[PDB]
């Protein structure tokens, strides 16, 4: 059952992703 | 093939045709 | 047919490269038996190393 | 350095022929003949062993212009002259219309000399690409 | 490392590829064997005075460069852990030539069975495709003859354990294996050697 | 092949379609020798 | 299978198993490729070769290329792994 | 059918799945003479499954896998009365075909329809049927080979993935023999049609079949399954 | 399929390590900020 | 202007330089055209050179000799190639032509005016002007359908065209009763694209290409005279850019779908592509080698419609998904083709088995033998076969050329249309140029998080 | 000696492009 | 099967149908210059 950890990496990749998108830090102007 | 799917194209085309109609007018 | 190379030593080959040949397990990695190797074996290396 | 007839004529060939038969080869056989397997049928090639094996042995110059002229089966029971580019079915094959005894003799000394430059190329296959 | 030292012994970290390469042990034996032939010994008699480790050191298992970069632990998790030398398989075909199969080298995962003469002209292998095919020991008939080790003075006709021992020749001097105690996976592991010259390699 | 007749003009047809090319070249020169390019 | 004993009379050798070679092997024999090798298998399979000749269908010339090469031939046990690929084994160049 | 079948075109059937269909008779009056003296020949025999059923450990019903690629079609077969028995000898023809279904569970049951070899008693009218045994030969053929290059006929003869494990005497890749080991397994299914329509003007046969047959063993690797097909044939019968 | 156990744990602990590690520091990094960003 | 400090634009988009100037845009597009007609001529001359008598088309490297040949100029029944003159009249009049297009346009580009708005009124233009485009567009429009209608007089009534469905063989025929039904035509336009369907690339008949022509014909007149006798409506005004270079775009996109859509139509099509002529396709080849083959093995004994291969599938025959007779082996994803030589062995149910059996022709053996031979297959240098075949025959199918060459051609027009349209938008609006330094949107929105 | 013909021509082509060039030049 | 046809049908039809008319509806306007 190999496939519950790799099932487990991507699905933490796809959370990083999801809150880098989402949930980063706005950019503001000078 | 059937009726039906060409019914169904034709209803939501002529919906969404209308409403571009009225924005137009 | 089984030395120490065969078993996926990596220290033991530099133990034994500059004396440390035996252990206080009674054998030899030469073949012999030893009764009393003293503070040098391989087990008295290791202990020494951690204090 | 061939052989002419069964008889064991012998005669050299000059580069002049050896170049007109490759040349000739290769825009009138050189397809399944691309390099002497036979592309259509690799059970019967253009190797050596297997021109001497047949009957009659295209082993020799006078043969092969005959096999030519006039195709049969590798056992000779039957014409093939419909199935296979002849001078006998230029009609049909309008390739061959514009070939003289010269060119079928160049061809031939072609097929002859290759086993003996290339030995185990001609007629191998990828083998030995 | 990797080249070899006299700070890098064989015994401490195994042997190196160039010996595998070059026949190193291989030629030692031969010069052994013939040594005792010229004692007046016979053959079996020659090579059952070469030792099990001489004999251990020519086999492509514990050849450095056969190994794995994601094949865990030690080479015995490999083939097995070494019970006993066979001894050495002559083969022959049936005008008596001296047959040699044609050793595995270090670069190949796998390789074909090609057994060749003194001449290095093939007289027999094992056929990919059956039909068609001249060289197969089935039809050539070749027979396998062990001298030394355990199956000394031993002979084999039969097409099939031939065959065998052809397969298993290809990778050198045949062993005996312990491949139930670490569960191994039948697949070649490097050394110490490999791992150390590895490591400090890329590390450099 | 050609007509037997204009069989004399078969080098210079083997020449006729690279034309084209030139002349996409040319612009380039032409422009060399205004001051641009 | 791992071991087949009769391998060498697939076209390899010099002796044919009629029952299980490949019509390739019978080019071997100058006058059998390919109608007397197309005869022989379509008539198939033999207890002995000579039984080859007791085949209907068969041509006067046919008889006489198949007799020489008779003294060429070997009858086998039939094993549907070659038996099934006498005319295209796959083989080709 | 068969006169439909005939009017159609190639550009009116192609696609629309009729091409693996068998034709019907309409007219179940009539019987086809048999002289027991003069030879005959089944032509133009076509069997069409529905039904395929694989039996599990009573027969259970299963998903087509391999879509319309199943029915048997332009057979041919020698129809002899001997010693006053009739009995049809296949021969020719389209008469085997490898499908794939797929049990509950998941498991793909692949086999090869077959009806090679076939003999069938017949014991021509509406209550006439066939019956009978016959060959299926190994799914793969001599040539075939696995992910790991090993076959009948050509291939490895071992595991080449695994030369640690071919390196030892005695034991060995035995254990892999079996898998190192390719074997032409030919089995047997037995079919039972049983005609219901008959066309004298048109010398036409047709009705129920049953089949019952052997199948899929990968090259000698894994025991095979009991197939079970259930479907409708035609025919016609043509002197000789 | 017959893999390699240490697998997991190698796994896990590489992941699990590292991530902390970084949590950590953005925390405690996001505490100080802040606490800057007011006596501003 | 003719600098770029008289224009803007440099000499690189020195062609830019032209958008206003009528008269040198006319010029350049005259010029233009009279490179092509050249190109024509030089090359139709050139084939005519380099053809030799007794060798097909497909082997010489000619792919404007066999648009002729289909034509149905110079051709025997089966593709014979015996009058090589009248290739030669088409390429002389093309040459001679490109020297008047070539005149006008040196003078229209060098000698005349810049502006056509300011001399003359019918020839000016302003790109803002809907009703003068719409007019141009209607008269070209007719034009293009007075083209359509004479492929349809050629082949109606001049001779004829070549027809590779011919009760005979290929031979050219005249088209008495060319399809007119709508059902049938726009079942072309209507249908899928993908395999077996093949949308109009899936046209084998000629009697449905000359209808068609008809109908396009037709089509093309009605558009013409539409648009040159109205305006465009209020939604087409209001959805569409109207600047020259917004109309280079449009043109380009249409021409880069139909450079794929001619790039699929030589690849697939064998009937406005005689394989006589252009040679066989991919599918027609690997078909001919599994025919080839198969007539091979059951002339050896072997009963081909019960021969099994080593998957379990049918070594020679086969089932298509839908049940038709098919070849076997990997030419299984080809069942979908139609050939001259094959469908004489075609029944209701796909391959009719007796025919296969009994009745295969010389010919048809003779057909499968060269085609497999002639596959579409080939390097860069031309030498013939698959990718591992050693130097021997110099050999690259016209298919692959036409294909491969206006893949090429309309993938790059297709970037050219991305590019014009967008530049096209950003100059209607206003800032190609760059961002205005006191006018950025950005910095007028409300940021995003 | 086709190959002069046509390397005359090629050459004598290729000249007759600069050849217009140069000419305008000078005016 | 047949009803997850009409699904798609009716799902293709829509979104192109807004897609069409949507870039019917003076796209050239929604600029920031306008
Ligand atoms: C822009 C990027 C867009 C990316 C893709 C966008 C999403 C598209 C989603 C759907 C795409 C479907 C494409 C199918 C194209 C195809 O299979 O096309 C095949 C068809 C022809 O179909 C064939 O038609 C044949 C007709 O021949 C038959 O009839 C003939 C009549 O003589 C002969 O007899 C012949 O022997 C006989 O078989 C057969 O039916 C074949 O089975 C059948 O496959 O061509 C045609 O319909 C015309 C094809 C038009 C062009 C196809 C698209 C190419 C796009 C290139 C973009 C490049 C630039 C990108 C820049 C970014
Ligand atoms: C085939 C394509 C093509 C065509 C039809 C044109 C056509 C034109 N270009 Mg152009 N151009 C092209 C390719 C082309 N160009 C290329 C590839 C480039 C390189 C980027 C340019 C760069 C370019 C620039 C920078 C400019 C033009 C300009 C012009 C226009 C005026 C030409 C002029 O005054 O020259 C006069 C030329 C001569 C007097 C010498 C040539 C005389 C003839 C043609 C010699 C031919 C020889 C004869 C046929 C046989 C031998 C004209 C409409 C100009 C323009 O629009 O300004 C208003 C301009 O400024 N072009
Ligand atoms: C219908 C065809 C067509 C027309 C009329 C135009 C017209 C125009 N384009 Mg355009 N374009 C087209 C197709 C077309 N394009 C295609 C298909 C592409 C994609 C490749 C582009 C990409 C493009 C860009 C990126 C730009 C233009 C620009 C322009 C304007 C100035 C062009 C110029 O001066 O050329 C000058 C010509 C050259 C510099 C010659 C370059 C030759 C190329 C690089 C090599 C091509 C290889 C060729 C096939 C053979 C190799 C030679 C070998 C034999 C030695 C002008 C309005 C410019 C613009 O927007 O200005 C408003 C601009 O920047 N075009
Ligand atoms: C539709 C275009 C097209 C097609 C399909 C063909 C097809 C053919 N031609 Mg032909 N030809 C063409 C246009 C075309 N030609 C043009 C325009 C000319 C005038 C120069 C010629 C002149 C010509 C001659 C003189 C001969 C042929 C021959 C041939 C045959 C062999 C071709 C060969 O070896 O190619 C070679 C292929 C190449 C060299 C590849 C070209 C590289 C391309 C253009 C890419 C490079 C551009 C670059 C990447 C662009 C940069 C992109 C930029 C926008 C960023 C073949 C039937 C020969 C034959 O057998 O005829 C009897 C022959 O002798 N042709
Ligand atoms: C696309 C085709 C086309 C178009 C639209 C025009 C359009 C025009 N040409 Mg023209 N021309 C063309 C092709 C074309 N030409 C060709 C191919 C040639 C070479 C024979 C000429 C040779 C030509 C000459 C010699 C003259 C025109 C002139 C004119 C203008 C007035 C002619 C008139 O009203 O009648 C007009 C703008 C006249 C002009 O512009 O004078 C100011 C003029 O004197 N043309
Ligand atoms: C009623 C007015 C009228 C007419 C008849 C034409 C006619 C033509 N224009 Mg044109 N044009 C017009 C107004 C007109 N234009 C206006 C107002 C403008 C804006 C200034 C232009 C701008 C313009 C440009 C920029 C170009 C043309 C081109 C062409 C030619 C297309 C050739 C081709 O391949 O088409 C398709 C051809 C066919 C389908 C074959 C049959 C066509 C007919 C039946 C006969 C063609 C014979 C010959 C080419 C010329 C005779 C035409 C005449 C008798 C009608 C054609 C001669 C192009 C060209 O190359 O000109 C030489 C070109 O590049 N025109
Ligand atoms: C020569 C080509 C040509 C060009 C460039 C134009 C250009 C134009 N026409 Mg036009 N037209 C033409 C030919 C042409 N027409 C012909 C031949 C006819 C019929 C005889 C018409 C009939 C016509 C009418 C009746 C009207 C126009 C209108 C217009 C204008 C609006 C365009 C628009 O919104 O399109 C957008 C068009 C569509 C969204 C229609 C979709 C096409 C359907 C779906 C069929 C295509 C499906 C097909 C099977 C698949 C194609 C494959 C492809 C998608 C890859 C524009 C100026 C309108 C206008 O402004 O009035 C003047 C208008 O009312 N035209
Ligand atoms: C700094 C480098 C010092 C190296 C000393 C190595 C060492 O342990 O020597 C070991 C020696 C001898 O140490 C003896 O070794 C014997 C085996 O040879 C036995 O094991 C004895 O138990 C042990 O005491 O001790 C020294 O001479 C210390 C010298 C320091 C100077
Ligand atoms: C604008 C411009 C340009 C362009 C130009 C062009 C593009 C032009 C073209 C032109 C052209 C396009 C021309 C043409 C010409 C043609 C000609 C001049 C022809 C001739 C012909 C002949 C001469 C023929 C002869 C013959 C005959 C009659 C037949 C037989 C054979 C022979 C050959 C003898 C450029 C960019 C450069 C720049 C500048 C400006
Ligand atoms: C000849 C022929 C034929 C016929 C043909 C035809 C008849 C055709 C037609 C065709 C057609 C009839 C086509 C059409 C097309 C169309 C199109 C292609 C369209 C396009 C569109 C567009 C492009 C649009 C766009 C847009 C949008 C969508 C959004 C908004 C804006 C705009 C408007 C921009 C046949 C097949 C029989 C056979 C072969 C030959
Ligand atoms: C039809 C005909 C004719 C005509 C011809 C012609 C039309 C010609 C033309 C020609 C041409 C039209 C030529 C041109 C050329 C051009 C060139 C030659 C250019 C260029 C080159 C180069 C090499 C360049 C380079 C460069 C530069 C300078 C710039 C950029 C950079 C580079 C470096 C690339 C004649 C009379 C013979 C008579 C017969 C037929
Ligand atoms: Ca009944």
């Amino acid at each position: 059952m190999e496939a519950l950890v790799y099932v487990f990496l991507l699905i933490g990749t796809l959370v990083v992703i999801f809150f880098a998108i989402f949930f980063r830090d706005p950019p503001r102007i000078a | 093939l059937l009726a039906a799917a060409l019914a169904l194209v034709a209803v939501v085309f002529a919906v969404v045709l209308a409403l571009f109609a009225a924005w137009a007018a | 047919l089984n030395p120490m190379w065969r078993q996926g030593m990596f220290v033991m080959p530099f133990m034994a490269r500059l004396g440390v040949t035996d252990s206080w397990g009674g054998w030899s990695i030469t073949g012999e038996s030893v009764s009393n190797p003293g503070l040098w074996s391989f087990e008295g290396v290791a202990l020494t190393h951690i204090v | 350095e061939v052989a002419k007839d069964t008889n064991g004529g012998i005669l050299n060939i000059a580069p002049e022929q050896l170049k007109r038969g490759k040349r000739l080869f290769n825009s009138h056989c050189s397809s399944c003949h691309v390099g002497g397997i036979t592309k259509t049928n690799p059970n019967i090639g253009l190797d050596l062993e297997s021109l001497s094996l047949a009957t009659p042995p295209r082993n020799n110059l006078d043969a092969l212009v005959d096999y030519m002229k006039n195709p049969t089966t590798y056992d000779g029971s039957e014409s093939i002259a419909q199935i296979h580019p002849s001078i006998a079915s230029s009609d049909i094959f309008p390739k061959m219309r514009d070939l003289s005894e010269d060119d079928l003799y160049a061809i031939a000394a072609h097929i002859l000399t290759q086993p003996q430059i290339q030995a185990e190329k001609w007629g191998g296959g990828k083998i030995y690409y | 490392m990797w080249y070899g030292a006299a700070s890098t012994p064989i015994e401490l970290f195994g042997p190196t590829r160039y010996q595998w390469d070059s026949g190193y042990f291989q030629q030692e034996i031969e010069k052994r064997v013939e040594e005792s032939l010229s004692n007046g010994l016979s053959l079996p008699e020659a090579w059952s005075n070469i030792p099990d480790k001489l004999a251990f050191y020519d086999y492509i298992g514990n050849n450095p460069a056969k190994g794995g970069l994601f094949r865990a632990g030690p080479m015995n998790k490999g083939d097995g852990i070494a019970e006993a030398w066979l001894g050495h398989p002559v083969f022959q075909d049936k005008e008596g030539h001296e047959l040699i199969v044609r050793r595995m080298p270090a670069f190949f995962e796998n390789f074909p069975i090609i057994l060749v003469d003194k001449d290095g002209i093939i007289r027999a292998d094992i056929p990919f495709r059956r039909a068609e095919s001249k060289y197969s020991i089935e039809q050539v008939g070749v027979t396998c003859s062990f001298y030394g080790g355990k199956l000394n003075n031993q002979s084999f006709k039969d097409a099939s354990t031939v065959k065998k021992y052809a397969r298993k020749a290809q990778f050198g001097e045949v062993f005996e294996f312990d491949r139930t105690i670490l569960d191994s996976d039948g697949v070649f592991r490097s050394s110490p050697r490999g791992w150390f010259t590895f490591g400090h390699a890329n590390f450099a | 092949q050609l007509p037997e007749t204009y069989n004399i003009f078969a080098p210079i047809i083997d020449i006729m379609p690279v034309i084209p090319i030139l002349f996409l070249l040319l612009a380039f020169v032409w422009q060399a020798a205004v001051g641009f390019r | 299978r791992i071991d087949y004993e009769g391998i060498g009379y697939l076209g390899g050798g010099d002796k044919i198993d009629v029952n299980n070679a490949n019509v390739r092997a019978y080019r071997k024999f100058p006058g059998l490729y390919p109608t007397a090798a197309k005869k022989i298998v379509q008539g198939g399979p033999y207890g002995t070769p000579d039984d080859i000749l007791k085949n209907p269908e068969l041509s006067e010339r046919d008889k006489e290329v198949i007799k020489k090469y008779m003294d060429r031939f070997v009858a086998l046990p039939p094993t549907p792994e070659y038996f099934t690929d006498r005319v295209n084994n796959g083989i080709y160049k | 059918t068969a006169q439909d079948v005939r009017q159609l075109s190639y550009e009116q059937v192609k696609g629309t799945g009729l091409a693996n269909r068998c034709p019907e008779v309409v007219s179940s009056k009539g019987k086809i003479s048999l002289d027991k003296t003069k030879k005959y020949k089944v032509v133009d025999l076509c069997l069409e499954p529905k039904q395929f059923l694989v039996e599990e450990e009573e027969f259970v019903d299963t998903k087509l896998m391999t879509r319309a690629t199943y029915t048997l079609a332009n057979i041919e077969g020698e129809l002899v009365n001997e010693n006053g028995t009739w009995k049809f000898i296949e021969k020719d023809g389209m008469d085997y075909a490898a499908t794939t279904v797929q049990i509950p569970g998941g498991e793909r049951v692949p086999f090869l329809f077959s009806i090679k070899k076939l003999v069938a008693s017949l014991n021509i009218s509406t209550s006439t049927e066939l019956g009978g045994e016959f060959k299926v030969p190994s799914y793969r053929t001599g040539m075939f080979l696995d992910p790991k290059g090993r076959g009948m006929a050509n291939g490895y003869d071992m595991a080449v993935a695994l030369p640690a494990l071919e390196a030892d005497g005695a034991v060995g890749q035995e254990v892999l023999r079996k898998e190192n080991d390719k074997v032409f397994q030919e089995t047997s299914g037995r079919i039972e049609l049983a005609v219901n329509k008959v066309d004298p003007t048109s010398n036409e046969i047709g009705g129920v079949f049953v089949s019952e047959q052997l199948s899929d063993t990968d090259m000698g690797a894994k025991e095979p399954k009991k197939l079970l097909l259930k479907g409708v044939f035609y025919a016609r019968i043509l002197p000789s | 399929m017959v893999v390699q156990e240490g697998g997991y744990l190698a796994v896990l602990l590489g992941v699990l390590f590292p991530v902390a590690f970084l949590i950590i520091l953005y925390i405690q990094s996001e505490a100080r900020n802040a606490g800057m960003r007011e006596a501003a | 202007g003719r600098s770029i400090e008289s224009t803007g634009f440099a000499w690189w988009s020195g062609n830019a330089r032209l958008i206003n100037l009528s008269g040198k845009l006319l010029g350049a597009h005259v010029a233009h055209a009279g490179l092509i007609v050249f190109w024509t001529g030089a090359m139709t001359l050139f084939e005519t050179s380099h053809f030799i008598p007794e060798k097909p088309l497909y082997e010489q490297g000619m792919i404007l000799l066999p648009h002729l040949a289909t034509l149905g100029w110079g051709v025997a029944p089966g593709g014979e190639i015996v009058n090589t003159y009248p290739y030669f009249a088409t390429g002389v009049i093309h040459l001679v032509s490109s020297a008047v297009l070539g005149f006008g346009g040196i003078y229209h580009s060098i000698v005349g005016p810049d502006v056509l708005e300011d001399s003359f009124s019918f020839f000016g233009y302003d790109w803002r002007d809907k009703n003068k485009m719409t007019t141009i567009l209607g008269i070209h429009l007719i034009l293009l359908g007075i083209g359509a209608f004479l492929l349809v007089i050629k082949a109606l009534f001049i001779g004829g065209i070549y027809d590779t469905w011919a009760p005979g063989g290929g031979d050219i025929r005249f088209i008495t009763n060319p399809t007119l039904n709508p059902a049938i035509i726009f079942s072309y336009l209507l249908k899928s694209p993908f395999g077996g369907e093949g949308w109009i690339v899936g046209v084998n008949n000629m009697e449905d290409v000359i209808g068609g022509h008809i109908w396009i014909g037709v089509t093309c007149v009605i558009g013409g005279i539409w648009h040159i006798l109205t305006r465009p409506f209020s939604w087409a005004r209001r959805a569409f850019v109207w600047s020259g270079e917004a109309y280079l775009s449009y043109s380009l996109g249409a021409l880069a779908l139909m450079g794929q859509t001619a790039a699929e139509y030589a690849w697939y099509n064998n009937t406005v592509y005689p394989s006589e002529f252009y040679g066989p396709t991919a599918a027609e080849a690997s078909q001919a080698q599994a025919f080839t083959f198969l007539v091979r093995d059951q002339r050896l004994g072997a009963n081909i419609a019960s021969t099994q291969g080593p998957t379990g599938l049918g070594k020679y025959l086969m089932r298509s998904p839908t049940g038709e007779v098919i070849l076997g082996g990997e030419t299984m994803r080809f069942w979908d083709l139609r050939a001259p030589w094959l469908e004489p062995l075609r029944s209701s149910n796909g391959l009719d088995l007796n025919k296969i059996k009994n009745d295969i022709q010389p010919w048809q053996e003779r057909r499968a033998a060269e085609y497999m031979t002639h596959a579409p297959l080939g390097s860069l240098n031309s030498v013939g076969g698959v990718a591992t075949e050693i130097n021997s025959v110099n050999y690259v199918s016209p298919r692959s050329w036409l294909t491969t060459s206006h893949f090429f051609l309309g993938f790059f027009i297709f970037i050219g249309h991305l590019w014009h349209a967008g530049r096209a938008r950003a100059a209607a609006a206003g800032f190609e140029k760059g961002i205005n330094r006191e006018n950025e949107p950005v910095l007028s929105m409300r940021p995003l998080d | 000696w086709q190959v002069i013909v046509q390397l005359v021509f090629l050459a004598l082509i290729i000249t007759t492009g600069p050849v217009i060039i140069v000419y305008l030049s000078t005016r | 099967m047949f009803t997850l046809k009409i699904f798609v049908y009716s799902c293709v039809a829509f979104f192109c149908s807004l897609f069409i008319f949507g870039f019917l509806s003076n796209d050239p306007s929604r600029n920031p210059n306008r």
